[PDB]
């Protein structure tokens, strides 16, 4: 299959036509992308299959062909983009000012940016094109709104 | 049976549109990975 480094929607041919249910980043031959998204279930690229390696459920994360790869975390003072993959439409580069979601188990950088479910995986980036996480796993405030973690895994 | 295509290169694009706020929320994350807003 396809394994040049870069972010890839991820579709399915179950529901009616070809439905994007997410997004994630191909990075040192491992696929990256959000629990929620695939469920822990295998992938296609073209003829290759990608299997899953690692994951977590309360993380809301998983790889495929390998570790968790991705490292880079948000510096706590600048702003960052958000390399959306909408269902349908071409990726954009959103950049933000992350706010901040503070756990008993300490904090985590937020973005405040509104997309359809389908975008989950997503990117988040810093000035050096480093991804410091995944965008799509947050909640929903007052205005109805919604605010994403910036959700980054571990690197063994 | 689900796929990927790919949609482009992870790079960083100067002037690139700008928008959203910055809230500082306190939140509990559970067992199942799902944020909730604490009050
Ligand atoms: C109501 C929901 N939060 C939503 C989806 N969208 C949207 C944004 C970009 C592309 C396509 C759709 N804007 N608001
Ligand atoms: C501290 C570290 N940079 C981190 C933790 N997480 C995380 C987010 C949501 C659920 C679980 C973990 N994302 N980055």
């Amino acid at each position: 299959g396809e394994t040049t480094d870069g972010v890839y929607r991820v579709m399915t041919r179950r529901l009616l036509g070809s439905t994007q249910v997410g997004v994630g980043v191909m990075q040192e031959g491992v696929f990256h992308t959000m629990w929620h998204v695939t469920k822990g279930a295998a992938l296609r690229s073209g003829e290759g299959r990608l299997d899953p390696y690692w994951g977590d459920v309360k993380q809301d994360l998983v790889s495929y062909c390998g570790p968790w790869k991705l490292d880079a975390a948000w510096d706590g003072l600048s702003e960052v983009q958000l390399l959306a993959v909408p269902p349908g439409e071409r990726a954009k580069n959103i950049q933000t000012l992350p706010g901040i979601f503070k756990t008993k188990d300490g904090d985590i950088g937020a973005v405040a940016l509104d997309y359809p479910a389908g975008t989950s995986g997503s990117p988040i980036l810093d000035k050096c094109g480093r991804v410091i996480g995944l965008y799509g796993n947050g909640v929903v405030i007052k205005n109805g709104s919604y605010v994403s973690a910036i959700t980054q895994g571990k690197r063994e | 049976d689900m796929y990927i295509e790919r949609a482009g290169d992870i790079t960083w694009e100067k002037d690139a549109e700008v928008t959203g706020n910055s809230p500082r929320l306190d939140v509990a994350l559970d067992e199942s990975g799902d944020f909730s807003l604490v009050e």
